[PDB]
RNA sequence: UGAGACAUCUGCCUCCCACUAGCCUGAGGCUCGCUAGGGGGCUGCUGCAUGCUCCCGAGAGCCUCCAGUUCAGCUUCUCUGAGGUGCUGUGUCCGCCACAAAGGGCAUGCAUGCUAGAGCCAACAGCAGGUCUGUGAUGCUCCCAGAUGUCCUGGGCCGCACGCGCACUACAUUGUCACAGUGAAGGUGUCGACAUGCCCACGUGGGCCCUGGCCUGAAGAGGCUGGGAAAUCCUGCAAGCCUGUGACGUACUGGGGAUAGAUGGUUGCAACUGUCUGCCUUGAACGUGGAAUGCCUAGUAUGCCUGGGUCAUCAGCCCAGACCGAUUGUGUCCCUGCCAUUUGUACACACCGC
RNA sequence: CACCAUGUUCAA
């Protein structure tokens, strides 16, 4: 299974919580983003972080998502 | 030691008259014709049945369709 | 006059790499030298000219190609050929000819079989101490 | 352009499979060889859109002796399906499709309750070419008939049921303990 | 082609003392006598001037005489002596085939000439034990289960 | 009508050259040829009268193809799987003297001659006689 | 101006690295004609020992390996040049060597 | 003498070593239509697979 | 803490790189050839075909530390340090105690989607598991000169009425032999401990490891002469299976090759209780194996050989390597067991309990 | 819901 971990899930929420106004829905831009947003140690964890929070933007996009606080 | 767990073919060894003028006369007119039909047909050795389709295939009582090591068709002429 | 528009590519199956060139020719294609008809095994020769057979000697009546290949054994050798001549004649179709004709080489190609333009990743897998294989372990033996 | 033709001689696409279970089950994908080696297992049904004459070569390479040896599979299969087209001048992948519908058994038991269940499609062409190949194994055991003979054979008798080839009696007997298994 | 069988095709002949078959090839029929083996038996079947293609039935007086000719002294024929079954024979010093029987009358002198005198070898002969250091723990078992 | 050695099949072509050998009479065969097997490892001789003529065009052959080649070389051509008893096969040589009279009867034929830094090379007219045999063995018609 | 080939080989693909683009800045700090690191193939040094030092449990197999870099240099130069190029102090572990013809 | 007929649902699976096929087939026929019944099946049984069953009278319990 | 993350390898790509890779150009050399093909048109018997005719173009296979365009030939292959790249991407369906997700299955795209594959590492508690015979690891204890120290000679560890584990070879024609063809990958290799020696050569050089090429021999093998401390030489290791043809023809048989006999090399100071090996001969059981039982899910099983370890010689072993390459399944808790919750208990050495 | 009995003494 492909279950994300705590260690990609609370990276990406605070990636959101800071940065809702730069990311998008597009997974291979929130990429690039997010190479010069955080300091990840491995590429396979900055794409899994990336794609998890292309994700919650998505699920943002749908409708209210139960769990991050857009301040604005 | 203690053991836990078919007649046997005469087959003609070398060719007589009977038997060849058979394979001249009958053979040639086999839809299939192979070592082990000739040899299930004549009673006869499968040298001899090797022997035999290069004979008729040479002489042209007989054409090839697919030889090779396995089985090795052959067919009546026409 | 040598002018040799060409392209280079290669095909590869497992570790038998073939690198084809295929310049501007009559026609000929051949495999470290000997024509594509005299390619062992026998029973793969059908194998080794299919791309030939769905494109059409039509598409090839003005290519050369000429494989070198080495690596793998016999059936590796003869997928990586047709392979190899598959990309060079999709190549070689984009850059000196219409697209629109490489196109029609190239989904031809695809609907009939994705590994003449696309190579299999399958390689060995490493043998494991304990077993003689890769899955395969010993004999265990209860008293 | 032109469809390809089994060994450039006989098409796998004139074949009628005339059983309506079996249709999609049985595949018509015309090809040059049937050494093709497109890894079919990576999913539960892709080993159906390999072409039947490719299945039946796997089949022909089993015994601890012959296992992975389709340069050979191979020309077992082109004697076979010549002889055949020689004996029955039909397609001999059209009468290799009958051998395959009428060698498929329909029940089988298992143990649910040893009671009698039906049998899926797939798995009935699966057993079809398994008991078609094993079944001309054993004739050619020790023999001086030739594997491509005899499995030639065996297919022919098994599109016509003719209640002789191993596979046809053997799916009878399946059938017949299942019936009573009911 | 495809020849007849002569009437006079034994089925069985007698080459030297051993019963031969007439419906194996020659080069194989050959391989009967005892000492002769299948590679001998095809270099003498191609010194005695005898095809190999056809079988021992058709095989005629003169053909077997001329044949074992070469069988009993083959030196004479250019057979090498490196060939031979008796490469340098103590006792005797000279190279011959031995053959039909001799074969074992010969093994029998050799075996009386090593228990004669105490060596190991003769000894494991006469006890009936595996001579030519095989191990004899678990391998020429024999039954006999105690 | 242009017809080089590789444009024909091994087979066909050695059994054109070891009848080219034959009807021709030139190689001076030895005295043993009815006796000796082809490699440590065969369990019988040749069985075939005319084994030496074919071993003579496969070498001829290989001097052709792939040039420099030696005595050990033919060896690892020639040689195949040793047939040990209980125990598995392990690669062996053939035997290294039938090859060095093949090598030695061809250059004194004048196909082939020792390599400057080592090993045979295929000679001018040995070429030529190929080159002649392989547009008999294609082509049958002209030859 | 004399060829010269500065092979160059280590345990320690960065130390290794480090010291080839040190020559390779020296030899263009005055340009010396330098062809740059050609990769030899990596020389792994397999040993495949047993785990335990008694013949005892599941037979285990410890799997290590020795990795050995190989880069060369190939330069047109004079002796001294090239000498000193190569005296600018040389990381640990690598092992350099100097050979003209 | 098989009355052939499609799965329109698998509903599980049974058999004590997990190789029967719980599935849902309506008797799909030449212009005959309206009843599904709940049979065993061997074997790898995807979706719309026209069994051929050799006797449409006693179904299986459902499992 | 552990799992994951991580690390290594395979798989796709970029950059870097090339007289240890390959290729092109040039210059020298060869060998075959200056046919056929293609586009057609006419032509016959819509269609199909046969001839004729017109036009357009002679090229193939190789050899060479020969050099070469910034005083840099190029990078498709090949080598590789860094870095890209995939995130379950897209579509659909399913997915909680009202709501709400984590997620999952199919199909598809991709070099690709069982944790991408494979491995490495792997916590806490333990077992009175193995090893004191791996150590100048080691406590107590024993022997300690007629030694349980040490060395040397010989023997033994291999000894055979039997039981077992395991592996190799087979029981053959999807085969054996004979000839021939095509055709891998990982690697190893010359006292830096030995040699502080032995041998040939001449008070001193060379050889000892992997070996090319040439010569002798039927082989095994031996001589002469060269290369390599190695992407450079062995080596493109011309691996076996495999493929083509021929012989055999269902017969314990040209299946099988155990046993045994005469005797030619090689390693070694030493080959007997045969180190290995050449040659001829000998030709056993075994005709697919009872009860029972092992391993295995895709480049996998199996088959088939190869390298390395051991090694002066001995590989049927182990650790890896490629090559040919599948049948089924994509589940279950029936068997054998594992994890978690509930529950009972007279168990706690813990059901091999009491 | 075939049948499935047993495990020497002290020590841990």
């Amino acid at each position: 299974g492909r279950v994300r971990t705590k260690t990609v899930k609370r990276a990406s929420k605070v990636i959101i919580e800071k940065y809702f106004q730069k990311l998008t829905q597009d997974f291979q831009t929130n990429k690039k983003v997010i190479c010069e947003i955080a300091i990840v140690p491995s590429t396979r964890l900055r794409n899994k972080i990336a794609g998890f929070t292309t994700k919650l933007m998505k699920r943002i996009a749908r409708g209210p998502v139960r769990g991050i606080s857009l301040k604005l | 030691k203690k053991k836990w767990s078919r007649e046997k073919l005469h087959n003609a060894v070398m060719w007589e008259k009977v038997i060849r003028d058979k394979l001249y006369s009958e053979v040639p007119k086999y839809k299939v014709i192979t070592v082990s039909v000739i040899s299930d047909r004549l009673k006869v050795n499968g040298s001899l049945a090797r022997e035999a389709l290069k004979v008729l295939h040479a002489e042209g009582l007989i054409k090839p369709v697919n030889v090779n090591a396995n089985c090795r068709l052959y067919t009546r002429a026409t | 006059e040598s002018k040799k528009q060409k392209v280079m590519t290669f095909g590869k199956k497992k570790h038998a790499i073939a690198v084809v060139t295929c310049n501007k020719g009559k026609g000929l294609v051949k495999c470290n030298g000997v024509p594509i008809d005299l390619l062992q095994p026998e029973p793969l020769r059908l194998k080794v000219m299919e791309p030939i057979l769905i494109a059409g000697k039509h598409r090839f009546r003005n290519v050369d190609m000429r494989i070198r290949v080495r690596g793998g054994g016999q059936t590796s050798q003869l997928y990586a050929v047709r392979q190899a001549i598959a990309k060079a004649l999709v190549a070689y179709y984009q850059k000196y000819v219409d697209e629109a004709q490489k196109l029609e080489i190239k989904d031809a190609y695809l609907q009939y079989d994705r590994t003449l333009l696309v190579a299999d990743p399958r390689r060995t897998e490493p043998k494991k101490f304990g077993g003689h294989g890769a899955r395969a372990r010993r004999t265990k033996s209860y008293r | 352009k032109t469809t390809p033709l089994l060994f450039k001689k006989w098409s796998s696409a004139e074949v009628d499979v005339n059983d309506l279970s079996l249709q999609d089950y049985i595949s018509k994908r015309s090809v040059y060889l049937p050494h093709t080696a497109q890894r079919w297992t990576k999913k539960r049904f892709r080993k159906a859109q390999c072409p039947i004459t490719e299945r039946l070569v796997n089949s022909l390479m089993y015994h601890g002796r012959n296992n992975g040896k389709k340069a050979m599979a191979v020309r077992h299969l082109k004697a076979c399906f010549e002889i055949i087209s020689l004996v029955t001048d039909q397609n001999p992948i059209q009468v290799l499709v009958d051998a395959i519908t009428k060698a498929g058994p329909r029940e089988d038991s298992t143990r649910v309750g040893r009671q009698s269940v039906d049998v899926s499609p797939l798995r009935r062409v699966n057993q079809a070419i398994y008991l078609i190949t094993t079944g001309a194994r054993e004739a050619s055991f020790r023999t001086i008939k030739t594997f491509p003979e005899c499995l030639a054979d065996e297919i022919i008798n098994a599109s016509k049921g003719s209640s002789n080839s191993y596979a046809i009696k053997k799916k009878d007997e399946i059938e017949r303990v299942a019936k009573a298994n009911r | 082609s495809l020849i007849l069988q002569p009437d006079d095709f034994q089925h069985i002949l007698r080459v030297l003392n051993t019963n031969i078959d007439g419906k194996n090839k020659v080069a194989y029929a050959l391989t009967s006598i005892k000492g002769i083996g299948r590679r001998f038996a095809i270099l003498c079947c191609k010194k005695a001037d005898i095809d190999l293609n056809r079988r021992a039935g058709t095989l005629s007086n003169d053909e077997i005489a001329r044949l074992v000719a070469i069988m009993q002294n083959p030196t004479q024929f250019k057979i090498p002596e490196w060939f031979l079954n008796r490469k340098k024979d103590p006792k005797d010093g000279k190279f011959s085939q031995s053959v039909s029987n001799v074969v074992e009358q010969k093994m029998r002198d050799d075996l009386e000439k090593l228990k004669k005198v105490r060596c190991h070898r003769g000894l494991r002969h006469m006890w009936g034990l595996r001579v030519r250091g095989q191990h004899t723990k678990t391998t020429g078992r024999r039954g006999r289960t105690v | 009508k242009p017809a080089v050695v590789k444009d024909v099949d091994p087979q066909k072509f050695i059994a054109a050259y070891a009848a080219y050998l034959k009807k021709a009479g030139k190689i001076e065969i030895p005295k043993y040829v009815d006796v000796i097997k082809l490699a440590q490892f065969k369990e019988l001789a040749p069985a075939d009268p005319d084994w030496y003529y074919t071993r003579c065009a496969a070498i001829a052959r290989r001097i052709y193809i792939n040039p420099g080649t030696g005595v050990g070389g033919f060896r690892k051509v020639f040689g195949g799987n040793d047939r040990r008893g209980v125990r598995p096969g392990r690669f062996t040589k053939s035997s290294g003297g039938i090859i060095r009279h093949c090598l030695q009867q061809l250059e004194k034929m004048g196909i082939v001659e020792v390599a400057s830094n080592g090993g045979r090379i295929m000679t001018k007219e040995g070429q030529r006689d190929l080159d002649r045999i392989a547009q008999q063995v294609l082509y049958p018609e002209m030859f | 101006i004399h060829k010269i080939r500065i092979t160059l080989s280590s345990k320690n693909p960065k130390a290794l690295e480090k010291v080839c683009a040190e020559l390779i800045k020296g030899a263009k700090d005055h340009k010396l004609r330098v062809r740059g690191p050609v990769k030899i193939p990596t020389k792994v040094l397999r040993i495949t020992t047993r785990k335990s030092p008694c013949g005892e449990g599941t037979n285990t197999w410890d799997r290590y390996q020795m990795r050995i870099h190989k880069r060369l240099i190939d330069l047109h130069s004079p002796s001294e040049v090239v000498k000193e190029i190569t005296s600018i102090n040389i990381e640990p572990g690598v092992e350099v060597e100097v050979t003209v013809a | 003498q098989p009355k052939l007929a499609q799965v329109i649902k698998i509903i599980g699976r049974t058999g004590s070593r997990g190789g029967v096929t719980q599935v849902r087939v309506k008797i799909l026929d030449d212009n005959r239509n309206d009843r599904t019944i709940i049979r065993n099946v061997k074997g790898p049984c995807r979706v719309d697979d026209i069994l051929a069953l050799m006797e449409t009278e006693r179904e299986a319990r459902r499992l």
